[PDB]
Protein backbone atom coordinates (compact mmCIF):
# COMPACT_ATOMS: atom_id res chain seq x y z
CA UNK A 1 0.00 0.00 0.00
CA UNK A 2 1.88 2.90 -1.47
CA UNK A 3 -1.10 4.92 -2.60
CA UNK A 4 -2.74 8.31 -3.05
CA UNK A 5 -6.48 8.77 -2.47
CA UNK A 6 -8.21 11.95 -3.64
CA UNK A 7 -11.56 13.10 -2.28
CA UNK A 8 -13.81 16.13 -2.41
CA UNK A 9 -15.09 15.93 -5.98
CA UNK A 10 -18.65 16.53 -7.12
CA UNK A 11 -20.88 19.03 -8.89
CA UNK A 12 -20.00 22.71 -8.47
CA UNK A 13 -21.70 25.75 -9.98
CA UNK A 14 -19.64 28.14 -12.12
CA UNK A 15 -17.94 30.85 -10.08
CA UNK A 16 -18.00 28.82 -6.86
CA UNK A 17 -15.03 27.20 -5.14
CA UNK A 18 -13.99 23.69 -4.09
CA UNK A 19 -11.22 22.09 -2.01
CA UNK A 20 -9.79 18.71 -3.05
CA UNK A 21 -7.90 16.51 -0.60
CA UNK A 22 -5.35 13.82 -1.34
CA UNK A 23 -4.47 11.29 1.37
CA UNK A 24 -0.99 9.78 0.98
CA UNK A 25 0.10 6.58 2.69
CA UNK A 26 2.92 4.05 2.64
CA UNK A 27 5.69 6.50 1.77
CA UNK A 28 7.53 9.40 3.35
CA UNK A 29 5.14 12.06 2.10
CA UNK A 30 7.03 15.11 3.36
CA UNK A 31 10.13 14.26 1.26
CA UNK A 32 8.24 14.35 -2.08
CA UNK A 33 7.23 17.17 -4.36
CA UNK A 34 3.59 16.72 -5.31
CA UNK A 35 1.41 17.65 -8.28
CA UNK A 36 -2.18 17.85 -9.41
CA UNK A 37 -2.93 16.77 -12.98
CA UNK A 38 -6.35 16.84 -14.58
CA UNK A 39 -8.12 15.21 -17.50
CA UNK A 40 -11.27 16.64 -19.02
CA UNK A 41 -13.83 14.13 -20.36
CA UNK A 42 -12.59 12.65 -23.63
CA UNK A 43 -9.28 14.57 -23.64
CA UNK A 44 -5.65 14.21 -22.62
CA UNK A 45 -3.76 15.06 -19.45
CA UNK A 46 -3.05 18.62 -18.28
CA UNK A 47 -0.65 19.65 -15.52
CA UNK A 48 -2.20 21.95 -12.90
CA UNK A 49 0.14 22.73 -9.99
CA UNK A 50 3.33 21.67 -8.20
CA UNK A 51 4.29 22.06 -4.55
CA UNK A 52 7.79 21.52 -3.15
CA UNK A 53 8.29 18.85 -0.48
CA UNK A 54 8.31 21.56 2.21
CA UNK A 55 5.73 23.94 0.71
CA UNK A 56 8.41 26.56 -0.02
CA UNK A 57 7.85 26.85 -3.80
CA UNK A 58 4.62 26.60 -5.79
CA UNK A 59 3.96 26.86 -9.53
CA UNK A 60 0.73 26.71 -11.53
CA UNK A 61 -0.46 26.39 -15.10
CA UNK A 62 -1.43 29.69 -16.73
CA UNK A 63 -4.97 28.32 -17.11
CA UNK A 64 -5.44 28.18 -13.31
CA UNK A 65 -3.13 30.94 -12.03
CA UNK A 66 -4.69 33.24 -9.44
CA UNK A 67 -7.68 30.91 -9.07
CA UNK A 68 -6.05 27.70 -7.77
CA UNK A 69 -3.93 27.33 -4.62
CA UNK A 70 -1.93 24.16 -3.89
CA UNK A 71 -0.85 23.39 -0.33
CA UNK A 72 0.08 20.48 1.90
CA UNK A 73 -0.11 19.41 5.53
CA UNK A 74 2.99 17.26 5.95
CA UNK A 75 2.06 16.11 9.44
CA UNK A 76 -1.27 14.71 8.16
CA UNK A 77 0.14 13.44 4.83
CA UNK A 78 -2.49 15.31 2.82
CA UNK A 79 -2.22 17.41 -0.32
CA UNK A 80 -4.77 20.10 -1.12
CA UNK A 81 -6.08 21.91 -4.17
CA UNK A 82 -8.18 25.00 -3.44
CA UNK A 83 -10.04 25.96 -6.62
CA UNK A 84 -11.97 29.23 -6.81
CA UNK A 85 -13.84 30.83 -9.71
CA UNK A 86 -14.44 27.41 -11.23
CA UNK A 87 -15.49 27.51 -14.87
CA UNK A 88 -16.79 24.99 -17.39
CA UNK A 89 -13.31 24.18 -18.71
CA UNK A 90 -12.21 23.07 -15.22
CA UNK A 91 -14.57 20.08 -15.50
CA UNK A 92 -12.20 17.13 -15.26
CA UNK A 93 -10.94 14.18 -13.30
CA UNK A 94 -8.34 15.53 -10.88
CA UNK A 95 -5.35 13.32 -9.98
CA UNK A 96 -2.89 13.96 -7.17
CA UNK A 97 0.49 12.80 -8.35
CA UNK A 98 3.87 12.12 -6.74
CA UNK A 99 7.09 12.98 -8.58
CA UNK A 100 9.50 10.08 -8.92
CA UNK A 101 12.30 10.35 -6.40
CA UNK A 102 15.52 11.74 -7.87
CA UNK A 103 18.88 12.85 -6.53
CA UNK A 104 20.45 15.76 -8.35
CA UNK A 105 19.33 19.21 -9.44
CA UNK A 106 16.46 18.00 -11.67
CA UNK A 107 12.90 16.84 -11.02
CA UNK A 108 11.55 13.66 -12.54
CA UNK A 109 8.56 11.88 -14.09
CA UNK A 110 5.21 11.15 -12.42
CA UNK A 111 5.47 7.74 -10.74
CA UNK A 112 2.44 7.54 -8.40
CA UNK A 113 -1.12 8.55 -9.23
CA UNK A 114 -4.25 8.50 -7.14
CA UNK A 115 -7.49 7.07 -8.46
CA UNK A 116 -8.79 10.52 -9.44
CA UNK A 117 -11.81 12.54 -8.27
CA UNK A 118 -14.29 14.00 -10.74
CA UNK A 119 -15.14 17.71 -10.67
CA UNK A 120 -18.12 18.78 -12.80
CA UNK A 121 -18.70 22.53 -13.23
CA UNK A 122 -22.32 22.90 -14.25
CA UNK A 123 -25.28 25.08 -13.37
CA UNK A 124 -27.70 22.23 -14.14
CA UNK A 125 -29.94 20.85 -11.42
CA UNK A 126 -30.14 17.22 -10.34
CA UNK A 127 -32.81 15.49 -12.40
CA UNK A 128 -33.78 11.85 -12.87
CA UNK A 129 -34.01 10.58 -16.44
CA UNK A 130 -37.02 9.84 -18.57
CA UNK A 131 -36.80 6.28 -19.88
CA UNK A 132 -38.34 5.63 -23.28
CA UNK A 133 -38.51 2.36 -25.23
CA UNK A 134 -36.66 1.64 -28.46
CA UNK A 135 -39.09 -0.92 -29.85
CA UNK A 136 -37.95 -3.60 -32.33
CA UNK A 137 -39.51 -3.75 -35.80
CA UNK A 138 -32.89 -13.19 -37.93
CA UNK A 139 -31.63 -10.60 -35.44
CA UNK A 140 -33.70 -7.79 -33.93
CA UNK A 141 -32.50 -4.80 -31.93
CA UNK A 142 -34.31 -3.09 -29.09
CA UNK A 143 -33.29 -0.73 -26.34
CA UNK A 144 -34.07 2.06 -23.91
CA UNK A 145 -33.48 5.77 -24.36
CA UNK A 146 -32.35 7.32 -21.07
CA UNK A 147 -32.81 11.04 -21.69
CA UNK A 148 -32.25 14.31 -19.82
CA UNK A 149 -30.59 13.41 -16.53
CA UNK A 150 -28.04 15.11 -14.32
CA UNK A 151 -25.44 14.39 -13.06
CA UNK A 152 -23.56 11.26 -14.14
CA UNK A 153 -23.78 8.32 -13.70
CA UNK A 154 -26.72 6.15 -14.57
CA UNK A 155 -26.59 2.35 -14.57
CA UNK A 156 -28.62 0.27 -17.01
CA UNK A 157 -29.20 -3.48 -16.89
CA UNK A 158 -31.49 -5.83 -18.79
CA UNK A 159 -33.89 -8.36 -17.22
CA UNK A 160 -32.38 -7.94 -13.74
CA UNK A 161 -28.95 -9.02 -15.00
CA UNK A 162 -30.09 -12.17 -16.79
CA UNK A 163 -29.53 -10.43 -20.16
CA UNK A 164 -25.94 -9.34 -20.76
CA UNK A 165 -24.72 -10.65 -24.13
CA UNK A 166 -25.45 -8.29 -27.01
CA UNK A 167 -25.92 -5.33 -24.64
CA UNK A 168 -24.34 -2.03 -25.66
CA UNK A 169 -24.83 0.72 -23.06
CA UNK A 170 -23.47 3.82 -24.77
CA UNK A 171 -21.50 6.49 -22.90
CA UNK A 172 -23.53 9.55 -22.01
CA UNK A 173 -23.55 12.55 -24.31
CA UNK A 174 -23.82 16.04 -22.83
CA UNK A 175 -26.68 17.91 -24.48
CA UNK A 176 -26.86 21.69 -24.93
CA UNK A 177 -29.40 21.85 -22.10
CA UNK A 178 -26.59 20.74 -19.79
CA UNK A 179 -28.33 17.40 -19.25
CA UNK A 180 -26.98 13.98 -20.17
CA UNK A 181 -28.58 11.34 -22.34
CA UNK A 182 -27.73 7.85 -23.52
CA UNK A 183 -29.22 4.75 -25.12
CA UNK A 184 -28.86 1.15 -24.01
CA UNK A 185 -29.50 -1.35 -26.79
CA UNK A 186 -29.45 -5.12 -27.10
CA UNK A 187 -29.73 -7.51 -30.04
CA UNK A 188 -31.84 -10.65 -29.68
CA UNK A 189 -33.14 -13.36 -31.99
CA UNK A 190 -36.25 -12.04 -33.69
CA UNK A 191 -37.92 -15.39 -32.94
CA UNK A 192 -37.85 -14.41 -29.24
CA UNK A 193 -39.79 -11.15 -29.68
CA UNK A 194 -43.27 -12.44 -28.91
CA UNK A 195 -42.21 -15.05 -26.36
CA UNK A 196 -39.60 -13.35 -24.15
CA UNK A 197 -40.12 -10.13 -22.22
CA UNK A 198 -37.44 -7.44 -22.28
CA UNK A 199 -37.16 -4.94 -19.43
CA UNK A 200 -34.44 -2.33 -18.99
CA UNK A 201 -33.58 -1.56 -15.36
CA UNK A 202 -32.40 2.04 -15.10
CA UNK A 203 -31.05 3.38 -11.81
CA UNK A 204 -30.04 7.01 -11.18
CA UNK A 205 -28.75 7.23 -7.60
CA UNK A 206 -28.08 11.03 -7.40
CA UNK A 207 -31.85 11.59 -7.75
CA UNK A 208 -33.15 8.23 -6.41
CA UNK A 209 -34.81 7.37 -9.73
CA UNK A 210 -35.22 3.64 -10.40
CA UNK A 211 -37.12 2.62 -13.53
CA UNK A 212 -37.97 -0.75 -15.03
CA UNK A 213 -39.36 -0.22 -18.53
CA UNK A 214 -40.95 -2.97 -20.59
CA UNK A 215 -39.85 -2.80 -24.22
CA UNK A 216 -42.63 -4.19 -26.44
CA UNK A 217 -42.50 -4.72 -30.22
CA UNK A 218 -44.83 -2.63 -32.39
CA UNK B 1 15.77 24.61 -13.94
CA UNK B 2 13.58 26.80 -11.67
CA UNK B 3 10.12 25.08 -11.61
CA UNK B 4 11.61 21.85 -12.97
CA UNK B 5 14.42 21.70 -10.42
CA UNK B 6 14.27 18.74 -8.05
CA UNK B 7 11.29 19.31 -5.69
CA UNK B 8 12.14 16.49 -3.25
CA UNK B 9 14.19 16.53 -0.03
CA UNK C 1 6.93 23.29 -25.03
CA UNK C 2 4.28 21.58 -27.16
CA UNK C 3 4.35 17.78 -27.55
CA UNK C 4 2.82 16.03 -30.56
CA UNK C 5 2.18 12.31 -30.94
CA UNK C 6 1.44 10.29 -34.07
CA UNK C 7 -0.55 8.44 -35.12
CA UNK C 8 -3.55 9.51 -33.01
CA UNK C 9 -4.83 5.93 -33.28
CA UNK C 10 -3.41 2.68 -34.59
CA UNK C 11 -4.61 -0.88 -35.09
CA UNK C 12 -2.27 -3.72 -34.18
CA UNK C 13 -2.37 -7.44 -33.44
CA UNK C 14 -1.06 -9.40 -30.48
CA UNK C 15 2.59 -10.11 -31.20
CA UNK C 16 3.07 -7.03 -33.41
CA UNK C 17 6.06 -4.78 -32.94
CA UNK C 18 4.58 -1.30 -32.51
CA UNK C 19 6.42 2.01 -32.35
CA UNK C 20 4.74 5.20 -31.14
CA UNK C 21 6.32 8.57 -31.94
CA UNK C 22 6.50 11.76 -29.86
CA UNK C 23 7.92 15.12 -30.95
CA UNK C 24 8.84 18.17 -28.87
CA UNK C 25 8.51 21.63 -30.39
CA UNK C 26 11.98 22.43 -29.03
CA UNK C 27 14.77 20.47 -27.42
CA UNK C 28 13.93 18.78 -24.13
CA UNK C 29 17.19 16.81 -23.90
CA UNK C 30 16.08 13.49 -22.40
CA UNK C 31 13.50 14.79 -19.89
CA UNK C 32 10.63 12.75 -21.31
CA UNK C 33 8.24 10.19 -19.83
CA UNK C 34 5.79 7.74 -21.36
CA UNK C 35 2.53 6.71 -19.69
CA UNK C 36 -0.09 4.03 -20.27
CA UNK C 37 -3.77 4.68 -19.54
CA UNK C 38 -6.81 2.44 -19.88
CA UNK C 39 -10.41 3.73 -19.61
CA UNK C 40 -11.51 4.82 -16.14
CA UNK C 41 -8.14 4.51 -14.43
CA UNK C 42 -5.06 6.62 -13.74
CA UNK C 43 -1.99 6.74 -15.99
CA UNK C 44 0.85 4.33 -15.26
CA UNK C 45 4.46 5.40 -15.68
CA UNK C 46 6.34 3.18 -18.16
CA UNK C 47 9.47 5.11 -19.15
CA UNK C 48 11.22 8.12 -17.64
CA UNK C 49 14.32 10.04 -18.77
CA UNK C 50 13.35 8.97 -22.32
CA UNK C 51 14.79 5.44 -21.94
CA UNK C 52 14.74 4.22 -18.33
CA UNK C 53 12.26 1.44 -17.60
CA UNK C 54 10.13 2.04 -14.53
CA UNK C 55 10.46 -0.60 -11.81
CA UNK C 56 7.43 -2.77 -12.31
CA UNK C 57 7.24 -2.52 -16.11
CA UNK C 58 7.76 -5.56 -18.39
CA UNK C 59 10.87 -5.57 -20.59
CA UNK C 60 8.98 -5.59 -23.89
CA UNK C 61 8.56 -1.83 -23.34
CA UNK C 62 11.46 0.43 -24.26
CA UNK C 63 12.05 4.04 -25.22
CA UNK C 64 14.69 6.04 -27.01
CA UNK C 65 15.38 9.50 -28.33
CA UNK C 66 16.76 12.86 -27.28
CA UNK C 67 16.30 16.47 -28.23
CA UNK C 68 12.99 16.69 -30.07
CA UNK C 69 12.22 13.15 -31.32
CA UNK C 70 11.26 10.22 -29.11
CA UNK C 71 9.80 6.76 -29.57
CA UNK C 72 8.09 4.14 -27.44
CA UNK C 73 8.47 0.57 -28.66
CA UNK C 74 6.51 -2.47 -27.55
CA UNK C 75 8.63 -5.35 -28.83
CA UNK C 76 5.73 -7.84 -28.84
CA UNK C 77 2.21 -6.53 -28.20
CA UNK C 78 0.30 -8.51 -25.55
CA UNK C 79 -3.46 -8.52 -24.78
CA UNK C 80 -3.17 -6.08 -21.89
CA UNK C 81 -1.15 -3.54 -23.89
CA UNK C 82 -4.19 -2.18 -25.76
CA UNK C 83 -4.58 1.31 -24.28
CA UNK C 84 -3.79 5.03 -24.75
CA UNK C 85 -0.12 6.05 -24.51
CA UNK C 86 1.02 9.54 -23.53
CA UNK C 87 4.43 11.17 -23.70
CA UNK C 88 5.25 14.06 -21.39
CA UNK C 89 8.15 16.50 -21.07
CA UNK C 90 9.63 17.87 -17.85
CA UNK C 91 12.50 19.88 -19.33
CA UNK C 92 14.22 22.58 -17.28
CA UNK C 93 12.18 25.82 -17.17
CA UNK C 94 9.50 24.15 -19.37
CA UNK C 95 6.94 23.11 -16.71
CA UNK C 96 5.01 19.93 -17.67
CA UNK C 97 3.11 19.29 -20.91
CA UNK C 98 1.69 16.11 -22.44
CA UNK C 99 1.18 14.84 -25.93
CA UNK C 100 -2.38 14.30 -27.07
CA UNK C 101 -1.89 10.55 -26.85
CA UNK C 102 -1.87 7.53 -29.14
CA UNK C 103 -4.58 4.90 -28.71
CA UNK C 104 -3.54 1.32 -29.49
CA UNK C 105 -6.56 -0.82 -30.39
CA UNK C 106 -7.09 -4.43 -31.49
CA UNK C 107 -6.84 -5.22 -35.19
CA UNK C 108 -9.40 -7.73 -36.48
CA UNK C 109 -11.10 -8.55 -39.76
CA UNK C 110 -13.48 -5.99 -41.25
CA UNK C 111 -17.07 -6.29 -40.04
CA UNK C 112 -19.77 -4.29 -41.77
CA UNK C 113 -22.28 -2.90 -39.26
CA UNK C 114 -25.84 -4.06 -38.92
CA UNK C 115 -28.07 -0.96 -38.96
CA UNK C 116 -31.29 -0.35 -37.03
CA UNK C 117 -33.43 2.79 -36.84
CA UNK C 118 -35.86 3.68 -34.03
CA UNK C 119 -38.67 6.25 -34.31
CA UNK C 120 -39.42 8.31 -31.20
CA UNK C 121 -41.68 6.35 -28.89
CA UNK C 122 -45.26 7.47 -28.31
CA UNK C 123 -44.31 8.23 -24.69
CA UNK C 124 -41.53 10.61 -25.73
CA UNK C 125 -43.79 12.41 -28.21
CA UNK C 126 -46.39 12.88 -25.46
CA UNK C 127 -43.68 14.55 -23.34
CA UNK C 128 -42.74 17.22 -25.91
CA UNK C 129 -39.63 15.96 -27.75
CA UNK C 130 -38.63 13.58 -30.54
CA UNK C 131 -35.42 11.55 -30.58
CA UNK C 132 -34.59 9.37 -33.60
CA UNK C 133 -31.93 6.76 -32.83
CA UNK C 134 -29.80 4.96 -35.42
CA UNK C 135 -27.77 1.97 -34.23
CA UNK C 136 -24.67 0.47 -35.84
CA UNK C 137 -23.98 -2.91 -34.26
CA UNK C 138 -20.67 -4.73 -33.95
CA UNK C 139 -18.57 -3.31 -36.78
CA UNK C 140 -14.84 -2.90 -37.38
CA UNK C 141 -12.95 -0.65 -37.88
CA UNK C 142 -14.20 2.31 -35.92
CA UNK C 143 -14.41 4.77 -38.82
CA UNK C 144 -17.97 5.23 -40.02
CA UNK C 145 -20.14 7.96 -41.53
CA UNK C 146 -23.75 8.29 -40.36
CA UNK C 147 -25.76 10.87 -42.31
CA UNK C 148 -29.33 11.82 -41.37
CA UNK C 149 -31.85 12.63 -44.09
CA UNK C 150 -35.23 14.23 -43.38
CA UNK C 151 -37.71 14.82 -46.22
CA UNK C 152 -34.84 13.32 -48.30
CA UNK C 153 -32.68 16.36 -47.40
CA UNK C 154 -29.32 16.12 -45.67
CA UNK C 155 -29.09 17.24 -42.03
CA UNK C 156 -26.17 18.45 -39.94
CA UNK C 157 -25.85 19.85 -36.42
CA UNK C 158 -29.01 18.29 -34.98
CA UNK C 159 -27.43 14.87 -34.26
CA UNK C 160 -24.84 13.47 -31.86
CA UNK C 161 -23.14 10.11 -31.78
CA UNK C 162 -21.77 7.81 -29.10
CA UNK C 163 -19.40 4.86 -29.54
CA UNK C 164 -18.64 1.89 -27.32
CA UNK C 165 -15.11 0.87 -26.47
CA UNK C 166 -13.78 -2.17 -28.30
CA UNK C 167 -15.87 -5.22 -27.45
CA UNK C 168 -13.99 -7.57 -25.12
CA UNK C 169 -15.21 -10.75 -26.86
CA UNK C 170 -15.14 -9.96 -30.60
CA UNK C 171 -13.20 -6.64 -30.68
CA UNK C 172 -15.94 -4.78 -32.54
CA UNK C 173 -17.43 -1.34 -32.01
CA UNK C 174 -21.05 -0.29 -31.78
CA UNK C 175 -22.34 3.21 -32.47
CA UNK C 176 -25.51 5.20 -31.88
CA UNK C 177 -26.50 8.37 -33.72
CA UNK C 178 -29.36 10.36 -32.22
CA UNK C 179 -31.24 13.04 -34.14
CA UNK C 180 -33.13 15.31 -31.73
CA UNK C 181 -35.98 17.61 -32.77
CA UNK C 182 -38.86 19.23 -30.95
CA UNK C 183 -42.20 17.48 -31.27
CA UNK C 184 -43.40 20.24 -33.60
CA UNK C 185 -40.43 20.02 -35.98
CA UNK C 186 -40.69 16.23 -36.09
CA UNK C 187 -44.39 16.30 -36.98
CA UNK C 188 -43.69 18.71 -39.87
CA UNK C 189 -41.67 16.19 -41.87
CA UNK C 190 -42.51 12.75 -43.21
CA UNK C 191 -39.49 10.54 -44.03
CA UNK C 192 -36.67 9.92 -41.53
CA UNK C 193 -33.61 8.11 -42.83
CA UNK C 194 -30.27 6.93 -41.47
CA UNK C 195 -27.64 6.44 -44.21
CA UNK C 196 -24.56 4.52 -43.03
CA UNK C 197 -21.29 4.28 -44.92
CA UNK C 198 -18.52 1.96 -43.78
CA UNK C 199 -15.64 0.35 -45.64
CA UNK C 200 -17.20 -3.09 -45.03
CA UNK C 201 -20.30 -2.02 -47.01
CA UNK C 202 -20.08 -2.06 -50.81
CA UNK C 203 -22.68 0.73 -50.89
CA UNK C 204 -24.30 2.91 -48.22
CA UNK C 205 -27.03 1.25 -46.19
CA UNK C 206 -30.15 3.30 -45.49
CA UNK C 207 -32.66 2.49 -42.75
CA UNK C 208 -35.71 4.74 -42.98
CA UNK C 209 -39.26 4.98 -41.71
CA UNK C 210 -42.38 6.94 -42.53
CA UNK C 211 -43.87 8.88 -39.62
CA UNK C 212 -47.05 7.07 -38.56
CA UNK C 213 -46.56 3.87 -40.65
Amino acid sequence: QVQLVESGGGVVQPGRSLRLSCAASGFTFNTYGMHWVRQAPGKGLEWVAIIWYDGSQKYYADSVQGRFTISRDNHKNTLYLQMNSLRAEDTAVYFCVRVRFSVGPHGSAFDLWGQGTMVTVSSASTKGPSVFPLAPSGTAALGCLVKDYFPEPVTVSWNSGALTSGVHTFPAVLQSSGLYSLSSVVTVPSSSLGTQTYICNVNHKPSNTKVDKKVEPK
Amino acid sequence: ANPNANPNA
Amino acid sequence: VQMTQSPSTLSASVGDRVTLTCRASQSISSWLAWYQQKPGKAPKLLIYDASSLESGVPSRFSGSGSGTEFTLTISSLQPDDFATYYCQQYNSYSFWTFGQGTKVEIKRTVAAPSVFIFPPSDEQLKSGTASVVCLLNNFYPREAKVQWKVDNALQSGNSQESVTEQDSKDSTYSLSSTLTLSKADYEKHKVYACEVTHQGLSSPVTKSFNRGE
